[PDB]
RNA sequence: CGCCGCCAAGGUAU
RNA sequence: UCUGGUUUCUCUUCAGAUCGCAUAAAUCUUUCGCCUUUUACUAAAGAUUUCCGUGGAGAGGAACAACUCU
C-alpha cells in the first residue's frame, strides 16, 4: 500500500559517520500504530551500535514532523507531547483500529500527495516557536540511543560468547523508569 | 514398505556405510563386446573424452561403426526387423487420420 | 499510449510477476544535505 | 615537503594498484559444498516442534507452492536398475 | 559575470570548448555528456547517453563536428556534435580506457591508452586497432604531434615516451618527473607539450626536429596533488601565452608561459578541480571540478 | 490395449502444433542467484527422503 | 545559461518569521536529496578509514566553495599523517601474536583460523531486580 | 563405507585409510549432536571446519609433500574426500588460509561485497574477536 | 471388431 | 618466415525447422454421453496460452592453453 524513496532520519539516528551503506525493501514491516506496509531500510550507524532499521511509516511521520525510527521531532529533537504542550494545539488523531483511524489517515495521505514537503497542520504554527522550547534543545546528543539493547545470559551468567557478544554487557537496568500521545513516564 | 508414525529412515546414521548388494549387471564377454566393455555400465558413458562426446553438459555425440554394431546387437528382443515403410500400409498416420475422419476403422486399429 | 503502456507493463510485472524477473542493479548512491540541524551535529556533516 | 613528495606518490600508486586492476569493465562464482550441510540443517530442524526455529517454518509453507517443481525434477532423474 | 553552472549529479572530470567558441561539453562520473551555450543565458541542451562507465575524457575534433569520449567501460565513443547521435564504439582495450586524443589536420586518427599498458591507434573507418604499443605499466595520458607522426604517452613510470608511427619504435624518452604523469597537452603550434604529475611539478617539454636533447624547457609550481588520485589535466591558451592546470587544493592556477609567474589563483570551488579549459577567442576559463559545478571566469 | 495406444498416438500426432513461445526461461538459474538457494552434490536417497520430509 | 543569474542573491530580510529548519531548502520534508554516480572504491575506502581511525575528507559542492579539510576526530589524522586502511603503515606497533597449527593431521589439535586466542556482587543485584 | 568407484585404489591408500577414517568418524560426531546451546549456525561451523582440515590434509599431502600420486589425488577428489573448485581457489597467489567457499560469493552478501572474514587483521581495528556467521571464525 | 471402474458441498443448526 | 583455440559457467535477443523422429494439462466458444445443481467429467472440432526441454547468437572469465587447426 506504501512505497517510498528516502525516510526522514533525524541526525541522532544517522550515526557519527557520514558514510553509511543501506539496504532497502519494497514491502517490509508493519507500523506499530496503524499496521501500514511501509519500506523498511537497514543500515549500520557505528561500529559498536545496532542497526535501528525503521519504526513507523512515512505518512505518520508527515503528520507531526516526526523522524523515522526513534519517534522524535525533526525540528528540535524532542517528543511530540512536549511540542504540542508548548504550542497548546494537539491536532487530534484517533486511538481505535477501524473506528476513525485508517479513515482519516487515508484521507490525510490523499490530500498530501501534492506537496510532500511540509506537514498538514503544523505549517502555520511552527513559525511562532523558539521561545519556550529553545531552552531545552540539545546539540551534539548522546549516542546511547544508538547502542544495542541488553542481552540475556549475562544477567544469569551463561553467556558463552563473552566479549564477542555484540549487544551490551554489565548494564543492570532499573524497573522503575522506562506511546504516540500519552502517557510517557520520563517525559513527566 | 514402512508403517505409519515412523520417520523416513533418517539417512544420516542408517545406511550411510551400507554398500548396495548388486544391480542387474549383465556379464559382457570380451572379443565380441570389446569397445563397449569399459563403459556400458557407467552413469556417464563418455563424459571426460573429447573424441566421442562434446563435453560435460553432454550435448553432441560421435561414435564409430563396430561400437554401434555392438549396440545394435545388444538392442535386440525389443527392436523390429522391419526396414522399410511398407509394413505400415493402412497403419500410417495419414491413413489413421482418414479413418478418424471417415467414421470407420481398421480391424486392429483405433475407433 | 506510452503512459498507459508503462502503466500496464508495471501492472503485468506486478499482478503476474512470477516468471523470472531480475531485481535491479543497485549501484546508485544518494546525496541528501543535512539542512535541518547541523551546526555541530556530527561535525563536518555537510552533504552526506 | 620533505617526505610528502614520495608519500603522495605512494598513496597514488597504492590507490591505482586497486582502482582498475581487478577488471572493472565473480558473477558466476558459486559452486559445490560438502553434502553433510543439508543433513545437519534438517536434523537440526526436524518436525518443527521447537520455539527456536519459528521464524523459518512459515518459509516452509512458502515452499508449498514450488513443491511439484521439485517432485517433477526428482522423478525425471530416477536411478536405472543397472545403476547403484 | 562569473556564471555558475550545475547539473552533473556526480563528479565532473572533464569539459571542453567547441573549436568555434559557441558551445561547451562536459562530462563525468554520472556518465552523461552535457552541452552548453557559451553565450545567451548559458543554457543546457542535449544530453548524450550510452556510456556504461564514467567519462574520463572529452575532446572535439578540429572541425567541431565530432566529439570523442573515453570511458571506464573500455569503450571510446564517437559522437555527432550536431545531432547528438552516436557514431561508433571503439571496442578494444581489456581494461579501463584512461584517455584519448584525435589527430587534427591529417586523415582521421584516434589514440587511446589504458590500464592494460597498451596504446592503440585507431582509424575511425576500420572498426579495428591499427597499431598496438605494449608498454608494461598503466598508461594515463596520450597526445599526437601536429604532423601526425608521433604519439606522446605519459604513464606511471615518470617518463614521457614518444612513439614513431612508421618505425613503431620507442623514439624518445623524457626524464624529469619524480612521479606519475596524469595529463599531457600540445601547444597549438606543435612546439611544446605541457605535463602534470603527482610530484606537483608542471613541466613544459619542447619537441622539435632539432632538440637541445635535454628538453626541460620550463618548470612551474603551485599545483597540488593529494590522496584523491584524480587524473589532473592542463591546457594551453588559444595563443600559447597562458598555462592552466587544475589542482586538488580548490584553486585554479594560471601561469605566464614566459616569466612563470602565477597570474591567477582562483577559488569558488568546494572540492578538487579536474579540468580547466580556455575559450578559443575570448579570455574565458571553464573550470570543472568534483563539486559538480562549473564556473566561467573572465579575464 | 493395442488399438487404444494407436488412438492416443494418433491424437498426439494430430495436435502437434509448433511451440509458438516467444521467450524462454529456466527458473533454476533465477533461484541460484538468490543468496537463499545453494548448490551442492548429494546422494539420491538423501534428496528423496529430504523432499518427503519437507513435504510432511 | 549564465552564472550571474544563479549568483544573484534575493533582496530581503531573510524572512525570520519561519524558523531555521523550515526556511531551509528541502524537497522531501528532510533535506534536498538527489542521486549521483560517485565511484565505489574510494567511497568504501574513506568509509573504512572513518570506521577505523575516525577521519575522512568532507564531500559537498556549494557549502564554502573552498573545502579541503578533514572531519571527525581531528588530531588522529595528523597523528597518522593521513594514511588509509589499504596502505601498509610506517610501523608495526601493538601487534598481536597468535599461535598456529596447520598440519591438518592431529585430532582435536588443529586450530588454524578457528583458533581461540592464547589469553583464553552483581548477581545479588540481578537477583533482587528479577 | 560407500566407495562408488569399484576401483580397488592403488598406492598409497593404506596409509591414509585410518587417518581419513578417523576424520570421517569425527565428521559423523560433528554431524550427530543436537543444536542445544549452539545458537543457529555454530552447530554448522565444525562440519565446515572438518571438511576444511580434510581438504587441507590432502592439499599439503599432494602439493606440498609430493608423496601421494596424481591418480589417487584425482580419486580422492572424485570420491568426496577433497574438492575440485576449492583447491583451484587455494592455488591462487593471494590466499591459502581460506575458511570455506561462503566468503567468495559476492552475491551471497546482499550488499555486494565479501565478508569480514577475508580481511587482514593488521589493517583491521585492534581488539575485536569477530567470527563469520557463514563460515565460523578468522 | 469386445463401452463401462466416482470424490465432495447437499443434515444433525450459530 | 608471418598467420594462432576446443570445453565449462553467467546476459542477449531472434525463433518458424518432425523448434522435441515424443507430447502433458488448463481456459474460452460450440457439439455430445453420463447427469439433479455444481466442481471432479466423457471425447471430437475450432483458437489460444501456461509448462518440461531445445535451436543460433553479442560479451566476461576460468578450465593444459599453448597442443597446435590455419
Ligand atoms: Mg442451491
Ligand atoms: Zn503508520
Ligand atoms: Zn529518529
Ligand atoms: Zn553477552
Ligand atoms: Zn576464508
Ligand atoms: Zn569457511
Ligand atoms: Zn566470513
Amino acid at each position: 500500500w506504501e512505497d517510498a524513496d528516502f525516510p526522514i532520519l533525524c541526525q541522532t539516528c544517522l550515526g557519527e559517520n557520514p558514510y553509511i551503506r543501506m539496504t532497502k525493501e519494497k514491502y517490509g514491516k508493519e507500523c506499530k500504530i496503524c499496521a501500514r506496509p511501509f519500506t523498511v531500510f537497514r543500515w549500520c550507524p557505528g561500529v559498536r551500535m545496532r542497526f535501528k532499521k525503521t519504526e513507523v511509516c512515512q505518512t505518520c511521520s508527515k503528520l507531526k514532523n516526526v523522524c523515522q525510527t526513534c519517534l522524535l521531532d525533526l525540528e528540535y529533537g524532542l517528543p511530540i507531547q512536549v511540542r504540542d504542550a508548548g504550542l497548546s494545539f494537539k491536532d487530534d488523531m484517533p486511538k481505535s483500529d477501524v473506528n476513525k483511524e485508517y479513515y482519516t489517515q487515508n484521507m490525510e495521505r490523499e490530500i498530501s500527495n501534492s506537496d510532500g514537503t511540509r506537514p498538514v497542520g503544523m505549517l502555520g504554527k511552527a513559525t511562532s516557536t523558539s521561545d519556550m522550547l529553545l531552552k531545552l534543545a540539545r546539540t551534539t546528543p548522546y549516542y546511547k540511543r544508538n547502542r544495542p539493547h541488553i542481552c540475556s545470559f549475562w544477567v544469569k551468567g551463561e553467556c558463552k560468547r563473552g566479549e564477542e557478544c555484540p549487544y551490551r554487557h554489565e548494564k543492570p537496568t532499573d524497573p522503575d523508569d522506562p506511546r504516540y500521545y500519552g502517557i510517557n513516564d520520563p517525559v513527566a | 514398505p514402512f508403517d505409519d508414525e515412523e520417520p523416513p529412515l533418517d539417512y544420516a546414521d542408517n545406511i550411510l556405510d551400507v554398500e548396495p548388494l548388486e544391480a542387474i549387471q549383465l556379464e559382457l564377454d570380451p572379443e565380441e563386446d570389446a569397445p563397449v566393455l569399459d563403459w556400458f555400465y557407467d552413469h556417464q558413458p563418455l563424459r571426460d573424452s573429447r573424441k566421442y562426446v562434446n563435453g560435460s553438459t553432454y550435448q553432441r555425440w560421435q561414435f564409430t561403426l563396430p561400437m554401434m554394431s555392438t549396440l545394435y546387437r545388444l538392442a535386440n528382443q525389443l527392436l523390429t526387423d522391419l526396414v522399410d515403410d511398407n509394413y505400415f500400409y493402412l497403419f500410417d498416420l495419414k491413413a489413421f487420420f482418414t479413418s478418424k475422419a471417415l467414421n470407420m476403422a481398421i480391424p486392429g486399429g483405433p475407433k | 499510449r506510452v503512459a498507459l503502456e508503462k502503466s500496464v507493463s508495471q501492472k503485468v510485472a506486478a499482478a503476474m510477476p512470477v516468471r523470472a524477473a531480475d531485481k535491479l542493479a543497485p549501484a546508485q548512491y544518494i546525496r541528501y544535505t543535512p539542512s535541518q540541524q547541523g551546526v555541530a551535529f556530527n561535525s563536518g556533516a555537510k552533504q552526506r | 615537503s620533505e617526505e610528502k613528495l614520495q608519500e603522495k606518490a605512494r598513496k597514488w600508486q597504492q590507490l591505482q594498484a586497486k582502482r582498475y586492476a581487478e577488471k572493472r569493465k565473480v558473477d558466476a562464482q558459486k559452486e559445490d559444498m560438502p553434502p553433510e550441510h543439508v543433513r545437519k540443517i534438517i536434523r537440526d530442524h526436524g518436525d518443527m516442534t521447537n520455539r527456536k526455529f519459528r521464524h523459518d517454518k512459515r518459509v516452509y509453507l512458502g515452499a508449498l507452492k514450488y513443491m511439484p517443481h521439485a517432485v517433477l525434477k526428482l522423478l525425471e532423474n530416477m536411478p536405472m536398475p543397472w545403476e547403484q | 559575470p562569473i556564471m555558475l553552472l550545475s547539473g552533473h549529479e556526480g563528479e565532473v572530470y572533464c569539459c571542453k570548448f567547441h573549436p568555434n567558441g559557441s558551445t561547451l561539453a562536459s562530462a563525468g562520473f554520472d556518465r552523461l555528456i552535457l552541452l552548453w551555450n557559451v553565450y545567451g543565458d548559458c543554457d543546457n541542451y542535449a544530453t548524450l547517453k550510452g556510456h556504461s562507465g564514467a567519462v574520463m575524457e572529452l575532446h572535439y575534433n578540429t572541425d567541431g563536428s565530432m566529439l570523442f569520449s573515453a570511458s571506464t567501460d573500455k569503450t571510446v565513443a564517437v559522437w555527432d556534435s550536431e545531432t547528438g547521435e552516436r557514431v561508433k564504439r571503439l571496442k578494444g582495450h581489456t581494461s579501463f580506457v584512461n584517455s584519448c586524443y584525435p589527430a587534427r589536420r591529417g586523415p582521421q586518427l584516434v589514440c587511446t591508452g589504458s590500464d592494460d599498458g597498451t596504446v592503440k591507434l585507431w582509424d575511425i573507418r576500420k572498426k579495428a586497432a591499427i597499431q598496438t604499443f605494449q608498454n608494461t605499466y598503466q598508461v594515463l595520458a596520450v597526445t599526437f604531434n601536429d604532423t601526425s607522426d608521433q604519439i606522446i604517452s605519459g604513464g606511471i613510470d615518470n617518463d614521457i615516451k614518444v612513439w614513431d608511427l612508421r618505425q613503431n619504435k620507442l623514439t624518445y624518452t623524457m626524464r624529469g618527473h619524480a612521479d606519475s604523469v596524469t595529463g599531457l597537452s600540445l601547444s597549438s603550434e606543435g612546439s611544446y607539450l605541457l605535463s602534470n604529475a603527482m610530484d606537483n611539478t608542471v613541466r613544459v617539454w619542447d619537441v622539435r626536429p632539432f632538440a637541445p636533447k635535454e628538453r626541460c624547457v620550463k618548470i612551474f609550481q603551485g599545483n597540488v596533488h593529494n590522496f584523491e588520485k584524480n587524473l589532473l589535466r592542463c591546457s594551453w591558451s588559444p595563443d600559447g601565452s597562458k598555462i592552466a592546470a587544475g589542482s586538488a587544493d580548490r584553486f585554479v592556477y594560471v601561469w605566464d608561459t614566459t616569466s612563470r609567474r602565477i597570474l591567477y589563483k582562483l577559488p569558488g570551488h568546494a572540492g578538487s578541480i579536474n579540468e580547466v579549459a580556455f575559450h578559443p577567442d575570448e579570455p574565458i576559463i571553464i573550470s570543472a571540478s568534483s563539486d559538480k559545478r562549473l564556473y566561467m571566469g573572465e579575464i | 490395449s493395442y488399438q487404444k495406444l494407436l488412438k492416443y498416438y494418433v491424437l498426439n500426432a494430430l495436435k502437434h502444433r509448433p511451440p509458438k513461445a516467444q521467450k524462454k526461461r529456466y527458473l533454476f538459474r533465477s533461484f541460484k542467484a538468490t543468496k537463499f538457494f545453494q548448490s551442492t552434490k548429494l546422494d539420491w536417497v538423501e534428496v528423496g527422503l529430504q523432499v518427503c520430509r519437507q513435504g510432511y | 545559461p549564465t552564472y550571474e543569474t544563479m549568483f544573484a542573491p534575493e533582496f530581503g530580510p531573510e524572512n525570520p518569521f519561519r524558523t531555521q529548519q523550515m526556511a531551509a531548502p528541502r524537497n522531501m520534508l528532510s533535506g534536498y536529496a538527489e542521486p549521483a554516480h560517485i565511484n565505489d572504491f574510494m567511497f568504501e575506502q574513506q568509509r573504512r578509514t572513518f570506521a577505523t581511525y575516525g577521519y575522512a575528507l568532507d564531500p559537498s559542492l556549494d557549502n564554502h566553495q573552498v573545502s579541503a579539510k578533514y572531519i571527525g576526530s581531528v588530531e588522529e589524522a595528523e597523528k597518522n599523517q593521513g594514511l588509509t586502511v589499504f596502505e601498509t603503515g610506517q610501523k608495526k606497533t601493538e601487534k598481536r601474536k597468535k599461535f598456529k597449527e596447520n598440519d591438518a593431521s592431529n585430532i582435536d589439535g588443529f586450530l588454524g583460523p578457528w583458533a581461540k586466542y592464547v589469553d583464553e556482587e552483581e548477581q545479588k543485584e540481578l537477583d533482587e531486580i528479577t | 563405507k560407500v566407495k562408488r568407484s569399484r576401483k580397488a585404489p592403488p598406492d598409497g591408500w593404506e596409509l591414509i585409510e585410518p587417518t581419513l577414517d578417523e576424520l570421517d568418524q569425527k565428521m559423523r560426531e560433528a554431524e550427530t549432536e543436537p543444536h542445544e546451546g549452539k545458537r543457529k549456525v555454530e552447530s554448522l561451523w565444525p562440519i565446515f571446519r572438518i571438511h576444511h582440515q580434510k581438504t587441507r590434509y590432502i592439499f599439503d599431502l599432494f602439493y606440498k609433500r609430493k608423496a601421494i600420486s596424481r591418480e589417487l589425488y584425482e580419486y580422492c577428489i572424485k570420491e568426496g574426500y577433497a574438492d575440485k573448485n576449492l583447491i583451484a581457489k587455494w592455488k591462487k597467489q593471494g590466499y591459502e588460509n581460506l575458511c570455506c567457499l561462503r566468503c567468495i560469493q559476492t552475491r551471497d552478501t546482499n550488499f555486494g561485497t565479501n565478508c569480514i572474514c577475508r580481511v587482514p587483521k593488521s589493517k583491521l581495528e585492534v581488539g575485536r574477536i569477530i567470527e563469520c556467521t557463514h563460515c565460523g571464525c578468522r
